[PDB]
C-alpha cells in the first residue's frame, strides 16, 4: 500500500519519499520544502505537469511506483 | 559531486 516517489528540483538533485496511496501529499509537499529550506509556499508540486494540491493523494492522481514530482518554484 | 540515495518515509 506504498510506494516510492522522486521528487525532482530544478536543479536536477532528487529526494525520494516513501508514501501510502491513500495518504494527501501536503506532508510531501512540507517535508520537501523543510529539506530545501524554503517556504512551503515558494514552491509547486507538479504530477505530470498538473500541479499536486494539499489534499490530493496518489491513488487519486493515478502515480505508481518511481514516478516523478517535479519541484518549481511557485 | 555524486548525489547519496535519500529516502525519507512518511
Amino acid at each position: 500500500e506504498y510506494i516510492k516517489l522522486k521528487v525532482i528540483g530544478q536543479d536536477s538533485s532528487e529526494i525520494h519519499f516513501k508514501v501510502k496511496m491513500t495518504t494527501h501529499l501536503k506532508k510531501l509537499k512540507e517535508s520537501y520544502a523543510q529539506r530545501q529550506g524554503v517556504p512551503m509556499n515558494s514552491l509547486r508540486f507538479l504530477f505530470e505537469g498538473q500541479r499536486i494540491a494539499d489534499n490530493h493523494t496518489p491513488k487519486e492522481l493515478g502515480m505508481e511506483e518511481e514516478d516523478v514530482i517535479e519541484v518549481y518554484q511557485e | 559531486g555524486e548525489a547519496e540515495e535519500r529516502i525519507i518515509s512518511l
